[PDB]
Formats: structure tokens, C-alpha cells, sequence
């Protein structure tokens, strides 16, 4: 048991941009909000705003928008939660960047790095013992390059979950 | 001082994690997870002493679903961050920018006339380049996921 | 202009920086588990003569007094308890005041925090474990911004879904030392992003382009009309609405007045469940639509239309869907909706004679009878014996359960907030320490109490306290040596058996257990002890008079059951038509 | 509510399937085909909903030259849709457009001093980008081919 | 059966860039002259113009000039079209994207993604079971890479047809 699993989405899978102050156990106060209202977080991603000063917390939930506006709204009722925003609903930017290590030998790793090349994944870091991608993009990418990978001697699929914005457009 | 957890079958396992940094008052400089049906891939960086390190690492060890804890900090690690930032797309001021994602090498996924979105990707030095270089040019919202490493593996 | 205990420039001890900060909001009474972790604060205390230590017998008392002086004042109560330990049996109470709405303050000492959550000593990191029951939490880490947090504490205390905030401090930041800067402002940014605006008469204009839509309407309140004194009776006034108050807004409708539906829903009265089963248009003031009202979500008052008025954002669509939603602080929605619909005073329908004929034949085709069976009191009858003797107005705590409805159905009450309640947690053990922070919000007023058998001994070690604090509690006991709630959810869910209901003793079952006379008497109380109805009107009229406290116990018929109780999820075409306990 | 039509011999191809829209009364979003000397794969998208499109995919096979017609919707397309846009060539507003063809990564096929004529290719969500954002230049004339899909094929 | 055809060209191979109205049936209105005059259309591309409610038909039809001047002023007869632009007689841009999934295995797609990567062949979906690639460019390259890749498992070549505007260069 090395790698991880293949995909963080099912066909309900709500993301809630959550805005909340860098308190120290901020992420406490608001996965504790998904697991308090029964909800299954899917992915999660954590990260300091534009103010700095204050974080932003990018989720996955499985939750139609009816019990989703059980907690958006709900959210609100944190203290530190600044503002939730359903993305969900809206077209929104997906990306999500994937560090999947790989052992490979030296004749199949020009075979792994040209897929790599497809969907334009920096080798962040290679050895003879292995080699380490890097890609990024939406999470149908990612999903596509570890349904590809399992033919190669993948290892610790260190990924960071949907990161979301709203795009104007 | 930084540390990757694996986890398995439960839901709101974030919660035991998140929890024993808090209920334990040992802050969490950043947090990113890969989640799933059962697996799940933390990546904590901890600023604190490598001796408060030694017991976090194993603090969380008291909890149950995780299947290992492995404090990567020692090892050569590839620390990428990824940095959705939605700058505002001036063309005044958009036509810096340009160059200034193509030095830190980032796809710019969408655009607008007066909102654009790049991709920044990689190494937090890098990532506090342009947390402070384009916080030159107004940021409309900076989403960044959480550090994650892994093992520049050699034998 | 704060009477300052010291001087303003002063570094002292942050207990003494915490303690002015209390009443520095306007705070008088306390209640102050004594502190091997949280010392400097019952010290900082002693310095101290307009605030009061009740200090009670057991946190969870205590936090339950810190509840009965909150929903008995209004004002938001303050608990302390030691670190660890007592933090946790806080727990119970801060669980009833999330549920209950209730607006509490948790003080409590943490340990040095140096130590903090390192499996120290006397420790619990309760700031994480009531992170999910409370408003907000709180772990501040300088002197310097103590009454920071406590002034948005009782900013949280009293804003919004009023919540308890349990505000921890470590025992080494009150040991360390530095002056008070007083007047910073809330740092509390996100929550002013939905500090409830007041919701103008336009919000309210699709409330009251509907009423004379209205054929039947039915005012759905509870413990959002817990500061509407008379604003909800001028709503009445206006417009004419058969009402429906639960359990904390048991009091806010006044329940004398002709449209007196005294409690709703699956124990509730069956002719105000008559009164809301049958709207089209179900209004809602401050009700927060929980499954043992509603019993099921999509039927409950299927054929209205929801209008839900609440301070609280995220209550709108939790548990109920609403046809049409408006926010907003009801009380002061209330003064903006009968102070401003004077313009349509002579526009509105009030024509609801029609449906108020409806209530009138089933007021007494559905009765609020009982079974006099032989002379064992009826409880339901005793409380109906009790505002018959209690002179009116009476602030009236309770425990939970069998006895908790006795107190609903059957007292007329005259005010919000004189009565008290468990109906969000149902906590046991709640009514006897609620009776001791009633006896300091309103101590010399009428106090009585009630208690069932059980929730009186759950927490019957605060009966110490009343002679320590002089309260004149008026404490009744509806024993009937059972779990008296869940022996009806034997019948009426599966099977008529005795699986652990029988709380006494079966070697003296017929005898009374535990003597509740040597109850009382071990703490020096006066007592009673009541079976027949010709001592029931005597034992009261020994009761109001008794100076200091007094105690008494009827004996409830340990098989004597409900209207109405029906499985969750159910309608009112579900109902039970005449369950006892034979 | 994407179709993809393969057909077989027979001359005016489209005429029977640009037909059957119109005489359906079934509007399509856009459409593009690749005709050869008896093969012909188009692709075309119907602004209607999965009910009238399940009318359409058969009642383009009440035709008699369609060899194939699958509802491509409901798979993991991949929508890929070229735009030659002519735009204006000033160069006091062409200095940003050669960033703003880089983003889309578009190639620039033919240049005057008032007309350059760009390649943009792909996704239509990129593609209503730049019939929005490039928009914000004096566009001359786009010519744009319809979306064409295809199975992300696996098993 | 199951690619589309080598190339879209004759000798005569006239093109038109029509400028139609957005009517729904706008297509049928402009192919019906093409069929009603005898004409073959060897390729077409149906878009929206830059004036968003006219669309833009770019076709492809073996004719010589003498019978495209009987049909651009015939296709004038038309209501829909504002203009017919006979292109072939001007240099003109000649783009045409074409996406061809290609079944390989593993170390033959190292033998596919370089040839295009010749091409600048953005290869937009891969799997095991197959790749996908996505060149574009004068239809030349277009023919290239079929005659290239019918050495390799090609599948459903979904073509664009030729799109066009004539360059003032
Ligand atoms: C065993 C048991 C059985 C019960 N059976 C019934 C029954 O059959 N029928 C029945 O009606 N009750 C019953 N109850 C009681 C019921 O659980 C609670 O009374 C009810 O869920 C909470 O009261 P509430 O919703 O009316 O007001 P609360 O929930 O106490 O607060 C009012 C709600 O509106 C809003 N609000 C709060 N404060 C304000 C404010 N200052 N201004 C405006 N709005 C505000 C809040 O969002 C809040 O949720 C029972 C309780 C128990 C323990
Ligand atoms: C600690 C606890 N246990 C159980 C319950 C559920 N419950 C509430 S009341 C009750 C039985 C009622 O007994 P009592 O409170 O003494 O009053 P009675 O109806 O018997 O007069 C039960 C089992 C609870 N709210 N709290
Ligand atoms: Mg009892």
C-alpha cells in the first residue's frame, strides 16, 4: 500500500472557497463545521489570501446545493469565516498540482516523461531508483495521468486537492 | 520542521489531524491533502522546534487512522506550492505581468478584461517571489494550496 | 462611565484585567468553581464587591446557574470553572445553550500555557473539545488583550443566535502582568459581515402582501420572541394570530389570552397542533423547526406557506424548507412590523374569525384531561394547581422530560424568559441549577421550580448552594420512581415493558426513593412530601411563603402518559388518541 | 448535446443533415464536417434539451447515408474548435495581442501592418474567451470552425 | 470502417468564404445552393463571424472558376448571405484542425508524439488503449500525418474541413 488513490470527486461534489482569519486552529473550526453536519470532506486545500493575515480554504464536499446551502450559510455561523463562496455553480478555475513519484528503470522512464511532456508535467525531480512528475491543471488531468501511471511503478501520489476560483469569464 | 501524514478508512480525518495541532496549541504553518475513499496524503509544515517536531510526529501517531507519519524535513525534499492567483488584468499594468508569469513559468488559465488567473507553481521561495513580486501589481484574490513534499528518493 | 477598581495604568495580574473586563460589559454575578487552575480569577473575584460569586456545588450546576441566570435576565451569564475537570463538566451546559440559544459566557482558567495540551496536569483542552457546541471558543496568549476577546465575548454573548462562548485563559497568563488597554475595538471581522442588519418594511412588505392572503395563519414562535415582551402580543394586537410558542418562547406570548395554544408539535397541545397542521400560511417567529416539532420535514403544515423570521442566518432552511425567508433580529423586527403597519391598520385582512372558530370547537374536543385514577396527583393537574396558587407571574425552571411538558401544557405564563427550559439538548439535571441562577436574575422574585425524579437527583447537589446563597428556590419534584420520558417511548414506539425505566429502589418500590425530605434536610431545607390532592393547594400555599428556599415532592402515578407522541417523522393524522402507562 | 455523424456515399451530405435540423425545427449550436470522396465525420452540437436529442440522433438515422450517429455528450469529449481570427494589426494594440495569442498559444499565421491573422485552438470555454477577450481589439473578421469532439477513449 | 478519408482537395477545389445570417437553418439554406447548382462540396466549416448573429460557411467545392462566378453571385440570390468571398484566386490561410485518436501501445506512442511533435501536433488526450493528437495548419500537414499515421492503429479522424481568410500579406 504506496500510492494514493485515483480521483477526489463524485457527481454531487460541491467546493466551498471558504475566506477565514490565519487563527492557528482555523482549519479545526471549519472541517469541524463537515464533520459536525455529517459531511464527507472529498479534498481540501489550505492557503494564506490575498490579505495576509487571513487564509482561504478550498473544499470538496459531496452535497447537493440544498444541503450545501445547509452550510454555506452554516459556515457563516464560524466566527473566523470571513466568507463561502458555492463555485460550484459558477465556472471556476480547477487546478490542482500532483507530485506523483514513479520507480522506474532507465528505457521505460523515456517512456513515462513524454507522457509527461503531454500534459506538460515539469519532472520536478528523477533518480535512477525513480522519477518524480510534477503536473498541474484540472482534475480531469489528473485523474488521466494516474489511470496512466498505474502501468508504471508508481509510489507516494503526493497530491494537494482541488484549488478553486471563479473565473469572470 | 515539516511532515507528511497517510492516512486511511475514515471520514473527516482532516479533523483527528487538524485537531491535535490545535488541542496539542502547535501551529500549523501550512496544510494541503490529497483525500479520497479511504486514502489520503497530508503534507504539515509545523514552525516549531525539531524537539516539538519529535513529539507532533508521533502525537499523531496517537491517533488511529494514520497508517504513517514521516517527518520529511531532513530528507531533499521538492517542496511545490501551487498559487492560483487572480491578479487584476489592467492592460496598463497587465502588460508586465506577462513576462512576469513567464518568469516564474506558469500557465495562465483564464482571462478577463480586468481579472486574470495564473498558475504559479512550486518551490515556497519561489512562492514568496510572487506573493511579493506581483503583490506589486494589485491582487484581486490569491488561492494557494499547502506546501507538498516528497522524498528525492536514492536508495 | 466604569467605576474603575484600580487604576487604569496599573500592570497587574490579568485575572484582576479579566474580572473588571466582566463588569466592565455590566455583569453582576458569577458562577465560580473554585480554582486549583483558574485561582487567580476567584482571587481577582474576592477584590471585587458588584460582582458575585454564586459558587455552585458542581460545574455543571454551575454553567446550568450560569444558564438560569442567563434565561432568566437576558443578560449573559457568566460561568467559571477550574481548568481540565471542571472545563468539561461545562460541557453539559455550554451543549444547552448552542441548542437552547441561550447567550452564556464560559470563563475558565487553562494551565500554564507553557503547558498547554502537552497531557498536563489538571487539563483538558477544552478551547478544541467545545469547539463544536459553542459560539466561539477562545485561547488568548497575552494580558494585553484579555478584555479584547471578553468584550467580544459578550459581543458573541449577545449578537446573532445568541451562543455561549467558552473564553478559556491559561493560569499563567493571569500570572503574568500587565495593564489593561481597554477600549480596542472587536477584532471580530467576519462576523460583522453578518451581524444581522434590521430588515426594513420593504423585507416585510411579501410578509404582509400575504397576510391578507392569509385565510389561516398560525404564529409559529418560540425562543427568538425570548426578548419580545410585549411585541409579539402588540403583533397580535395588530393582526389577530392563534399562536404556537415553543419551549423558549414559552412566556413570550403571553398564554392567557383568548388565542392561548400553549406549546405545539409531537408534545405539544393537539388542538395547537390543530392550529398548525391546518395553516396555508405557517408564520414563524424565531423557531428553529427541530424534528420533535416538525416531526416530518415536508408534511409538517405541508398545505402553508413558511415565512421564518430569525437573527440567525444559517437557522433559515436548516431544518425546514421556507416558502418566502426574512432574517433579521425579530424584536426589532417586531417594532418594525407593528410600528410601522398602522398604515395598513384600516388595510389589513383581520379576518380570522373564521379560522379562529376553528381553534374554538376543537379547543375542547381536544382536551388537556387526565386519569385521576384513585387519589395519586396528577401532575398535569398540579400545575394547573400550581398558577392557581403561584399569584400569576412565575419564574418556573425545569429538568426535562415527562415533567418537562407538565410545566408547558399546563402553566398559564405571563413573560418570556420567567420560564426555563432543556428543549434543544433535553439535558437532565438542568432544573434545579437553573433555579439557582433565576434566584440571582430575578432573586426576589417567585422562583418556583420543578423537577422530575431523576433530573432532580442528577443534579441535586446544588441544593447546597441555596442555603450558602439564601435563594428562594421553590423547587417541586414529579416523582413516580421512573424514567418518566422514555417508559411512554416503551408504549408508544414498541413494547409495553419496564426495560430500566424503574429509577427506584425494588426493595422498597411502593416507598419513596431517595427520601427527598432528607434531601432537603441534609442541607438544612425545609421539604415536603405530597400524594393527595387535599395537601396539593396546601403544600403550595406553605411553599410561596416559606422564607429562603423550600422544596417539596408530589408523587406522580408512574404510568400515566402524554398527548401526543408520535415516532419521528410523523404528521398529526399520526397521532395517539389516549396513552397511558396501564 | 453534441452529436458526431459518420456517413457514407453519396454527394450533398449535408443537405440531408442540415436538413433535418431545420426541417425538425431543431436549431444547432454550430457544426463541422470533414468530407472526403465518400466519408464524412460530422459534428454537430443541438441548443436543445436530452429528450429532443435523443429524437435527433435517431432521426438522423431515419436518414439513409449515415453510416453512424452517437450522442458524444455524454462521454469525456474532447471539444476542440479552431478560430482564425483577423485581427487589427495597429501596433500601438498589437504590442499586447502577442501575449494575449501566447496565452491561448496560438500560432500567427499571416501579418500586415493593420492584419494579423491568429490560430486559436481548442476548448470552447478558450474559445468564447477570445471571442470576449480579444474582442477588447477591433476584431476584422473571425472565421471560426465548429467544435469538434472525440472519445477520450479507455476500454 | 472507421477513419474519415485521406484529404479534403481536388485540382478545380474552389474556395468560398460565405457570410450568412445566424438563422437556424442557415446551413441548409447555403449547402441547398450547392447542391441545387450540381456541386460536390468537398469540405465545409460553419461558424459565428465576428458581428455575433451573422455566421461564416467556409466550403470547399471542385469547380472552376467560370462555375464558382455561376454560383457566388448565385449563392448572392440567396437572402441569408452578405457576402461570398471566392478566395482561391488570393493567398489565403488555410487552418484546419484534425483530431485523430490513434490506438498504440506503449512504446509506439514514444513513435507517434515525436512525429507530433513535428507537426506541433498538441497531442490533447491520451490513454493505453490510445492517443489522441490535435494538429492544425494548411491541409498539407493535414494530409501528411494521415499518410504518416496509417502506419500506426489510427481511429475516428475528426476532422474541421478547411477554414480560410486571405491573408493581405
Ligand atoms: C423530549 C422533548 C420533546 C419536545 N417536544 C416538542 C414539541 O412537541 N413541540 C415544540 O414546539 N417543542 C418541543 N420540544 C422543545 C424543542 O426541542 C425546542 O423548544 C425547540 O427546538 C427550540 O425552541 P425554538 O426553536 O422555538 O427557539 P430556539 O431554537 O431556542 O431559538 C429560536 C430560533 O430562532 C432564532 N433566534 C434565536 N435568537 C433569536 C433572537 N434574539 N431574535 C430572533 N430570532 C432568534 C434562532 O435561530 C433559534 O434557532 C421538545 C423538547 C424535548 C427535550
Ligand atoms: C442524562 C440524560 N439521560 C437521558 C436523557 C433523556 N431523558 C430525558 S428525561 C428522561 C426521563 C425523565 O425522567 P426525569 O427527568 O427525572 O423526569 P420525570 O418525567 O420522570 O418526572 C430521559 C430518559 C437526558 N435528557 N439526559
Ligand atoms: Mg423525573
Amino acid at each position: 500500500g504506496l500510492l494514493t488513490d485515483e480521483d477526489t470527486s463524485g457527481l454531487r461534489s460541491h467546493t466551498l472557497s471558504l475566506l477565514v482569519n490565519d487563527i492557528p486552529g482555523v482549519l479545526n473550526i471549519v472541517t469541524g463545521v463537515f464533520a459536525r453536519r455529517g459531511y464527507n470532506i472529498q479534498s481540501l486545500a489550505v492557503g494564506h489570501a490575498e490579505t495576509k493575515g487571513i487564509s482561504r480554504i478550498t473544499t470538496v464536499i459531496p452535497a447537493t446545493d440544498e444541503s450545501v446551502s445547509k452550510l454555506v450559510q452554516q459556515l457563516y455561523k464560524l466566527v473566523d469565516v470571513h466568507e463561502v463562496h458555492d463555485l460550484t455553480h459558477l465556472p471556476f478555475s480547477e487546478r490542482e498540482l500532483m507530485l506523483i513519484k514513479i520507480a522506474v528503470n532507465a528505457a521505460a522512464r523515456r517512456d513515462v516523461l513524454d507522457i509527461a511532456s503531454i500534459f506538460r508535467a515539469k519532472a520536478v525531480d528523477v533518480s535512477d531508483h525513480t522519477i518524480t512528475l510534477q503536473l498541474t491543471g484540472d482534475l480531469d488531468k489528473m485523474v488521466a495521468l494516474q489511470r496512466l501511471l498505474e502501468p508504471y511503478g508508481i509510489c507516494e501520489v503526493a497530491r494537494t486537492g482541488r484549488v478553486a476560483l471563479a473565473r469572470e469569464s | 520542521h515539516t511532515i507528511s501524514v497517510f492516512v486511511g478508512d475514515e471520514s473527516g480525518m482532516i479533523n483527528r489531524i487538524a485537531g491535535v495541532f490545535a488541542r496539542r496549541g502547535y501551529n500549523i504553518e501550512s496544510l494541503a491533502v490529497g483525500l479520497n475513499r479511504d486514502k489520503a496524503l497530508f503534507t504539515i509544515v509545523v514552525c516549531g522546534t525539531e524537539r516539538v517536531l519529535q513529539q507532533v510526529i508521533e502525537q499523531l501517531q496517537k491517533l488511529v487512522n494514520v497508517l504513517k507519519v514521516e517527518d520529511i524535513s531532513s530528507e531533499p525534499q521538492v517542496e511545490r506550492e501551487l498559487m492560483l492567483v487572480k491578479v487584476n488584468a489592467h492592460p496598463e499594468s497587465r502588460a508586465e505581468i506577462m513576462w512576469l508569469v513567464d518568469t516564474f513559468r506558469a500557465r495562465v488559465v483564464d482571462i478577463a478584461e480586468h481579472a486574470l488567473t495564473i498558475e504559479v507553481t512550486g518551490d515556497p521561495g519561489k512562492m514568496i517571489a510572487v506573493e511579493r513580486n506581483l503583490k506589486k501589481f494589485q491582487i484581486r484574490e490569491i488561492v494557494r494550496t499547502g506546501k507538498i513534499a516528497l522524498r528525492r528518493e536514492k536508495m | 462611565t466604569f467605576i474603575s477598581r484600580f487604576a487604569p495604568d496599573q500592570p497587574r495580574k490579568g485575572a484582576d484585567i479579566l474580572v473588571e473586563a466582566l463588569e466592565r460589559q455590566g455583569v453582576e454575578t458569577v458562577f465560580a468553581y473554585p480554582g486549583g487552575a483558574s485561582m487567580e480569577i476567584h482571587q481577582a473575584l474576592t477584590r471585587s464587591s458588584s460582582i458575585r460569586n454564586v459558587l455552585p456545588r458542581h460545574e455543571q450546576g454551575g454553567v446550568f446557574a450560569a444558564e438560569g441566570y442567563a434565561r432568566s435576565s437576558g443578560k449573559p451569564g457568566i460561568c467559571i470553572a477550574t481548568s481540565g475537570p471542571g472545563a468539561t463538566n461545562l460541557v453539559s451546559g455550554l451543549a444547552d445553550a448552542l441548542l437552547d440559544s441561550v447567550p452564556l459566557v464560559a470563563i475558565t482558567g487553562q494551565v500554564p500555557r507553557r503547558m498547554i495540551g502537552t497531557d498536563a496536569f489538571q487539563e483538558t483542552p477544552i478551547v478544541e473539545v467545545t469547539r463544536s457546541i459553542t459560539k466561539h471558543n477562545y485561547l488568548v496568549m497575552d494580558v494585553e488583550d484579555i478584555p479584547r476577546i471578553i468584550e467580544e465575548a459578550f459581543f458573541l454573548a449577545t449578537s446573532g443566535r445568541p451562543g455561549p462562548v467558552l473564553v478559556d485563559v491559561p493560569k499563567d497568563i493571569q500570572q503574568q502582568l500587565a495593564i489593561p488597554n481597554w477600549e480596542q475595538a472587536m477584532r471580530l471581522p467576519g462576523y460583522m459581515s453578518r451581524m444581522p442588519k434590521p430588515p426594513e418594511d420593504s423585507h416585510l412588505e411579501q410578509i404582509v402582501r400575504l397576510i391578507s392572503e392569509s385565510k389561516k395563519p398560525v404564529l409559529y414562535v418560540g425562543g427568538g420572541c425570548l426578548n419580545s415582551s410585549d411585541e409579539l402580543g402588540r403583533f397580535v394586537e395588530l393582526t389577530g394570530i392563534p399562536v404556537a410558542s415553543t419551549l423558549m418562547g414559552l412566556g413570550s406570548y403571553p398564554c392567557d389570552d383568548e388565542l392561548s395554544l400553549h406549546m405545539l408539535g409531537m408534545h405539544g397541545t393537539v388542538y395547537a397542533n390543530y392550529a398548525v397542521e391546518h395553516s396555508d400560511l405557517l408564520l414563524a417567529f424565531g423557531v428553529r423547526f427541530d424534528d420533535r416539532v416538525t416531526g416530518k420535514l415536508e408534511a409538517f403544515a405541508s398545505r402553508a406557506k413558511i415565512v421564518h423570521i430569525d437573527i440567525d442566518s444559517a437557522e433559515i432552511g436548516k431544518n425546514k424548507t421556507p416558502h418566502v425567508s426574512v432574517c433579521g433580529d425579530v424584536k426589532l423586527a417586531l417594532q418594525g412590523m407593528n410600528k410601522v403597519l398602522e398604515n395598513r391598520a384600516e388595510e389589513l385582512k383581520l379576518d380570522f374569525g373564521v379560522w379562529r372558530n376553528e381553534l374554538n370547537v376543537q379547543k375542547q374536543k381536544f382536551p388537556l384531561s387526565f386519569k385521576t385514577f384513585g387519589e395519586a396527583i396528577p401532575p398535569q393537574y398540579a400545575i394547573k394547581v400550581l398558577d392557581e396558587l403561584t399569584d400569576g407571574k412565575a419564574i418556573i425552571s425545569t429538568g426535562v422530560g415527562q415533567h418537562q411538558m407538565w410545566a408547558a401544557q399546563f402553566y398559564n405564563y405571563k413573560k418570556p424568559r420567567q420560564w426555563l427550559s432543556s428543549g434543544g439538548l433535553g439535558a437532565m439535571g438542568f432544573g434545579l441549577p437553573a433555579a439557582i441562577g433565576a434566584s440571582v436574575a430575578n432573586p426576589d422574585a417567585i422562583v418556583v421550580d420543578i423537577d422530575g425524579d431523576g433530573s432532580f437527583i442528577m443534579n441535586v447537589q446544588e441544593l447546597a448552594t441555596i442555603r450558602v446563597e439564601n435563594l428562594p428556590v421553590k423547587v417541586l419534584l414529579l416523582n413516580n420512581q421512573h424514567l418518566g420520558m422514555v417508559m411512554q417511548w416503551e408504549d408508544r414506539f414498541y413494547k409495553a415493558n419496564r426495560a430500566h425505566t424503574f429509577l427506584g429502589d425494588p426493595a422498597q418500590e411502593d416507598e419513596i426513593f431517595p427520601n427527598m425530605l432528607l434531601f432537603a434536610a441534609a442541607c438544612g431545607i425545609p421539604a415536603a412530601r405530597v400524594t393527595k390532592k387535599a395537601d396539593l393547594r396546601e403544600a403550595i400555599q406553605t411553599m410561596l411563603d416559606t422564607p429562603g428556599p423550600y422544596l417539596l415532592d408530589v408523587i406522580c402515578p408512574h404510568q400515566e402518559h402524554v398527548l401526543p407522541m408520535i415516532p419521528s417523522g410523523g404528521t398529526f393524522n399520526d397521532v395517539i388518541t389516549e396513552g397511558d402507562g396501564r
